[PDB]
């Protein structure tokens, strides 16, 4: 049950494609505040295509829910992403993630 | 569960590698147990500095002030560079008090610095959600985006019911804060951080109100002091930039919302002697007619054919032609000058003889009246001038005039605005005599000072008859400890004041007066006196601009201090300051700036900079201090900000005792005054609260020997607080306290706390939420307590039970079985911390017992993880009582945020721009919630070596070639942070 | 505390009589020298004339038409007569009682504005 | 876990001239409050990455006139090897010799 909050407007006009890259500039943090993936401190503009799930289903069908340049707020439920200590270290268990996402290009 | 020791760290180290031969289960397990809480380990993420900037529009409301109740304002933004250094632009307009908002740069409370909403007297608003105690309350708006260029941000606040409401692009901001606390004056402010560029739109000539202000809200441009020129500043800076270089600054003062209420001294309550018709009668012949001395002829000449009404102003007439029961009231006029110097206790004098021996009429030749001939009815009386005495006594007459004048004005509903507004109840002289310009002062003034020096020609020359945040010590970083040689460092006073300047030892107390312990030898300059365990006079005041020395020599064990290149002798005559001065542990620069000071703290860093060196240090032997040091000095300056510290074991006052294994009597820290009733009795109030949090659960469900199957179902924890014998429970709070209580009130009660209702917004104006935010959850033990108990002998040893409730957050007290009214409801993710705040009363004052109830298991196993289902009632070491120290030491950054703010335009209004990213590292304490620098571990060795063995922690775990551990750990420890650490040097 | 209530304000043509009252409720002291400032709407408040403690008729700037002004001692009521109603008549009329004499002040701003201002009525004149 | 080498490479290399141009200019203040704590993390970091030979041919040419400008060079100096070193930095660089 991922949760779509618009934090930023965007073009609202191109939306994913299953079988479109997407470059992302997120940043992964928990529900009580604890970061645990800053791809923008990385440098990283993430290249994941839609719909061939690498990516963690909530957040993917954010990123498809949401559109081109346009900031939003994931809150992905356990359940959708990382059921089970998701590289553990990284992700307590049974831990809501909120995941700061905007779509650099749609490629 | 024992607390923050190396050793254990050694010990999982330990684990992971064998003799060069990595035990993967271990190395998996130690990361999957410890990594992902992240409550243990101390945690490093780089943040970005955050600067706050108002245009000092202080209003308030008080009990008879005279400012307005209603005020509004706009800032609307020219250029936003979103995500500047890969984090949340800092972009915050909202208004704040001026008491309590301390955005200090670097640390803070919570993961990052803190802007306006980052504290309980801050309200800010992001553009998407308010913010207020460093939380954010989603609210509803048509735009639904942070505040973004091109984009307005109308704010008002409303005193009379408080609330402050926002709108955005003409849009209402749907959830406004209410119930707020009106202790001291608000300001605007907006917090910006870097990559930020927003202007001021206050109305009137500052800016323009692009949207028209809602009705009855005053614009902030009519509430600048007259006395005072609008501009825009950082809310409290410890440094400002300056032409020779960083002036250190000390606290300033700001107005209190009383020094807006004009009580003035009360002059119809005293009678009159019977003197009262002799100097009644001679001061007002003379000031029925100076206005008439010096208008006729000047002005406009007075016709009989009228009274004072067409073109007639002045008139003389010694008979009074105007009604005598008119006339009269001058008679009673001068009877009530009287009066006012019978309330300021001046009495009759006749020092002189009669004035009207040496009267001398003065009629000028120009000056001529056909009505009642030409005659100077005014009483000259030759000349008199007036004793500075007796100017500031007329000053204070002036004073209480105004202020009665003021108090009747607001009584009426009048109100200070900069432009006046008769039909609105709107001018810009009731504002307090003290904050009335000086041309409205002598104004004032002028007509009574001469009354009083014709007083004093009669002959009446008749006299009238610590909070810790008051200095600022500045002083070198202890690794700078000099043990040998001699050494100069300059101080220039750029404002005269108390400003103490010279040599501290590392061990320098951050509350106790610089100079007044054995820790420093420092002089003050103001009154001339050198200060080391007391005071003695030396040397002599100095001047604007004026340069100290501040020479060591430990060769010859002595420090010497020289004014403007000249050496300052003692009393005594001799040339050093101090002598005989041990090396001990070392010596640091240090200067103590009092209230309203500024000092440039010129260390040499070149010796170009460094004037009078030749004059006086050079010649003579002294190596410039940080001569060949190619960063700069790094400098500690007094915080002032109240945090809660451990007890310290060896405190002369208070001491803390640990009883457990009782079986009555649960594990209990109990507080013990060692000297009550002594030569030194400190009845301060002592806030006390435990080291350890109770952590609420994230999602608020609904969910005689003890039920066993109950304790296992118990969501519930109990704590009671045993006040002790002989304590009044009329000075005792026990309760809970959220991480960032910051409050070291030394009369604090129940109305003291912080309070603000964010009540939400809908569509049609109903209300949505209405949520309560406080800083501490407390309640008094005197409502506990019955009336009338008086003495405290019967030996009642009341005790205070705060059964907490984690599943629905919920907390209610009882007070020896009685259930209080008293409960509170707060919200998700809360980390509360018991805490009691008490005025000792009794050589025992109270006792914390950590025990637990029927079917409810005690706080133990709510704050420790490894006993989550034990309920048996402990204490671990880590568990421990702390107190609110008021003043701490605090790193100043090397760096800070260039600011420019200037006027663009008559109609664009002021303007702030940042456009330097600054960005630190911050070492964030999980439990206590709160963010230091990552440098600033550097004196604290205690946490250095506890992360510095955490991230030989890391390294052990990740050695030997485990990529899965290497990537757990790199969510931890980032590239940016990793990138960030090589590159920095200190 | 001395709050001057100014009643009357109904619409009369030009020539009709409008006899209004202000009654100065309050204490004694600042009572002396007030004056009828009618505030025209959107222009300002002219002073009618002013009497003193004891009816000193001494005329202002606002005296073009009728204006019999006069206080009653005891009642401390202001009977201000407007029969001669005219088009610049037209004003919230707005009684101030002050305690400084009129054209005549030993004092200078604080009891220059020491005035207990009431608040007064919209007086309509055609 | 991938960070950039081509990113960290420079940025080794120019950290290592500061650190040499500091210690040719001996301050009383080092990084990391000693010259010991100055030298040897810089020096195993790039002995780590020539090790692994991200490092360059002009990278080494520019590492090898930092170590010796007299002895190593294509056509003050403050020679790495001329300054006075502790123990530890000395172990650092006789594995860069290595």
């Amino acid at each position: 049950g991922v949760e779509i909050e618009t934090i930023s407007p965007g073009d609202g006009r191109t939306f994913p494609k299953k079988g479109q890259t997407c470059v992302v500039h997120y940043t992964g943090m928990l529900q009580n505040g604890k970061k645990f993936d800053s791809s923008r401190d990385r440098n990283k503009p993430f290249k994941f295509r839609i719909g061939k799930q690498e990516v963690i289903k909530g957040f993917e069908e954010g990123a498809a829910q949401m559109s081109l340049g346009q900031r939003a707020k994931l809150t992905c439920t356990p359940d959708v992403a990382y059921g089970a200590t998701g590289h553990p270290g990284v992700i307590p268990p049974n831990a809501t993630l909120i995941f700061d996402v905007e779509l650099l290009n749609l490629e | 569960k024992h607390g923050r020791n190396h050793k254990v760290l050694d010990v999982l180290c330990s684990l992971c590698v064998c003799n060069g031969v990595a035990v993967r289960s271990n190395q998996d397990l130690i990361t999957e147990n410890l990594l992902p809480g992240r409550e243990l380990l101390l945690q490093t993420n780089l943040i970005n500095y955050v600067t706050s900037i108002r245009p000092n529009i202080f209003v308030g409301r008080a009990e008879g002030s005279t400012q307005y109740g209603k005020w509004y304002f706009e800032v609307m933004v020219d250029e936003v560079v979103p995500f500047l250094t890969a984090q949340a632009t800092h972009l915050r307009v909202g208004w704040a008090l001026t008491e309590g908002y301390s955005p200090y740069p670097g640390g803070g409370e919570g993961w990052g610095g803190n802007g306006v909403g980052d504290d309980l007297y801050s309200y800010g608003f992001d553009g998407l959600h308010l913010w207020t105690g460093h939380v954010a309350r989603p609210v509803t708006s048509p735009g639904q985006h942070l505040l973004a260029p091109e984009d307005v941000v109308s704010c008002c606040l409303d005193l009379s019911v408080p609330s402050i409401s926002f709108r955005i692009n003409g849009c209402p901001v749907q959830g406004v804060f209410e119930a707020f606390n009106l202790d001291g004056l608000f300001f605007p402010v907006v917090s910006f951080s870097a990559g930020v560029k927003v202007r001021f739109l206050l109305g009137g000539r500052h800016g323009e109100f692009k949207f028209l202000p809602p009705p009855g809200y005053a614009p902030c441009h009519e509430a600048v002091l007259p006395r005072e020129r609008l501009r825009l500043e950082p809310i409290k800076e410890y440094r400002r930039e300056g032409p020779r270089g960083p002036h250190l600054v000390g606290p300033s003062r700001c107005l209190s919302h009383t020094d807006f209420v004009p009580c003035p001294v009360d002059t119809v309550q005293i009678v009159l002697p019977p003197h009262l018709e002799r100097i009644r009668e001679k001061l007002a012949e003379n000031i029925h007619e100076l206005w008439a001395l010096t208008r006729i002829e000047q002005g406009w000449t007075y016709g009989p054919v009228r009274d004072d009404n067409k073109r007639l102003h002045p008139c003389l007439v010694n008979f009074h032609s105007l009604p005598e029961p008119e006339r009269n009231y001058n008679l009673q006029m001068s009877g009530e000058t009287l009066k006012t110097l019978l309330a300021l206790g001046c009495h009759v004098g006749m020092a002189d003889e009669k004035a009207e021996d040496n009267l001398k009429k003065t009629k000028l030749p120009k000056t001529y009246m056909m009505s009642n001939g030409y005659k100077p009815a005014p009483l000259d009386l030759s000349h008199v001038r007036l004793t500075p005495a007796q100017t500031t006594l007329v000053d204070r007459l002036a004073e209480n005039g105004h202020n009665v004048w003021a108090r009747d004005r607001v009584a009426q509903g009048w109100s200070y605005s900069a432009v006046q507004d008769i039909p609105a109840r709107r001018n810009p002289r009731l504002v307090p005599y003290r904050l009335l310009d000086e041309a409205t002062k002598r104004s004032n003034r002028d007509s009574l000072c001469q009354a009083v020096r014709t007083l004093l020609g009669y002959g009446y020359n008749i006299e009238p008859p610590s909070r810790w945040d008051r200095v600022r010590i500045f002083r070198a970083e202890k690794s700078y400890t000099v043990q040998s040689g001699r050494w100069y460092f300059e101080f220039e006073a750029v404002t005269t004041g108390e400003m103490r300047v010279g040599w501290a030892r590392p061990e320098l107390r951050p509350d106790v007066e610089l100079g007044a312990d054995e820790l420093a030898y420092v002089f003050n300059g103001h009154r001339g006196q050198r200060w080391h365990l007391g005071s003695e006079p030396f040397g002599r005041p100095w001047q604007s601009g004026d340069v100290v020395g501040c020479m060591i020599d430990l060769t010859e064990n002595t420090i010497i201090f020289t004014l403007n290149g000249e050496v300052l002798m003692s009393d005594s005559g001799s040339e050093t300051a101090f002598r005989e001065i041990e090396i001990g542990d070392g010596f640091l620069p240090v200067c103590s700036l009092g209230p309203g000071q500024v000092g440039h703290l010129n260390l040499g860093q070149d010796v170009s900079s460094l004037r009078f060196f030749a004059i006086c240090g050079l010649q003579e032997g002294f190596e410039p201090f940080a001569i060949n040091m190619q960063r700069p000095v790094t400098t500690w300056f007094s915080k002032s900000l109240p945090q809660f510290e451990p007890v310290p074991p060896e405190h002369p006052h208070y001491e803390v005792a640990r009883m457990d294994g009782t079986v009555d009597t649960p594990p209990c820290l109990r507080l013990a005054h060692r000297t009550w009733g002594s030569q030194n009795s400190l009845v301060e109030m002592l806030f006390l609260r435990l080291s350890l949090p109770v952590q609420f659960h994230q999602h608020f469900r609904c969910t005689n020997r003890d039920d066993p199957e109950i304790i296992l179902n118990t969501t519930t924890y109990y704590y009671s607080v045993r006040v002790f014998a002989g304590q009044e429970p009329s000075c005792v709070w026990v309760g809970w306290v959220t991480p960032d209580y910051h409050q070291h009130d030394m009369n604090f009660d129940l109305s003291k706390v912080r309070a603000v209702t964010v009540t939400m917004g809908d569509e049609q104006g109903n209300v949505h939420s209405s949520l309560k935010c406080s800083n501490c959850y407390m309640v008094w033990g005197g409502d506990f307590v019955s009336p009338g108990q008086q003495g405290r002998i019967s030996h009642t040893d009341l005790v205070i039970g705060c059964l907490v409730d984690l599943a629905t957050g919920l907390m209610t007290f009882t007070a020896n079985g009685k259930e209080s009214n008293t409960f509170f409801q707060v919200e998700p993710n809360t980390k509360l911390f018991p805490a009691v705040f008490v005025l000792p009363t009794h050589q025992n004052v109270i006792q914390f017992e950590l025990g637990k109830q029927k079917n409810i298991m005690p706080l133990s196993a709510a704050m420790f993880l490894s006993e989550r289902k034990n309920p048996a009632p402990q204490c671990p070491p880590r568990l421990e009582v702390q107190m609110l120290m008021p003043v701490s030491w605090s790193r100043m950054p090397n760096h800070f945020l260039q600011v420019e703010t200037r006027r663009a335009g008559e109609r664009l209004g002021w303007a702030v721009q940042c456009q330097d990213p600054l960005t630190m590292m911050a070492l964030h304490i999980p439990e206590e919630n709160r963010c230091m620098d990552i440098l600033e571990l550097s004196e604290r060795l205690d946490l250095q070596r506890f992360h510095s063995h955490t991230l030989r922690l890391y390294r052990a775990v990740c050695a030997l070639g485990n990529n899965r551990v290497a990537h757990a750990l790199c969510s931890h420890v980032d590239q940016a942070q990793l990138l960030h650490a090589l590159e920095d040097a200190h | 505390q001395v709050q001057l209530q100014e009643s009357g304000g109904g619409l009369m043509q030009a020539g009709g009589s409008l006899r209004l009252s202000c009654t100065a409720s309050g204490s004694i002291f600042s009572i002396n020298s007030m004056g009828w400032y009618r505030q025209a709407p959107g222009k300002q408040r002219e002073l009618v004339a002013t009497i003193t403690s004891g009816n000193s008729i001494n005329y202002a700037d606002s005296v073009k038409g009728r204006f019999t002004i006069s206080r009653d001692n005891a009642k401390n009521t202001v009977y201000l007569q407007m029969n001669s109603l005219k088009p610049e008549d037209t004003a919230v009329y707005y009684c101030n009682a002050d305690r400084v004499p009129n054209g005549y002040n030993p004092w200078g701003t604080p009891n220059d504005e020491y005035d207990y201002w009431g608040q007064g009525t919209q007086v309509t004149v055609s | 876990p991938a960070i950039p080498l081509e990113a960290l490479r420079d940025k080794a290399l120019r950290m290592l001239g500061e650190a040499v141009r500091d210690g040719g200019q001996h301050a009383r203040d080092p990084v990391g409050g000693s010259v010991e704590f100055q030298f040897v993390p810089v020096l195993k970091l790039v002995s780590t990455l020539l090790v692994m030979g991200i490092f360059g041919d002009e990278d080494v040419k520019q590492i090898l006139k930092m170590i010796e400008p007299e002895v190593f060079t294509e056509e003050l100096e403050e020679g790495l090897l001329q300054m006075k070193l502790p123990e530890s930095v000395k172990l650092q660089m006789c594995n860069l010799l290595e």
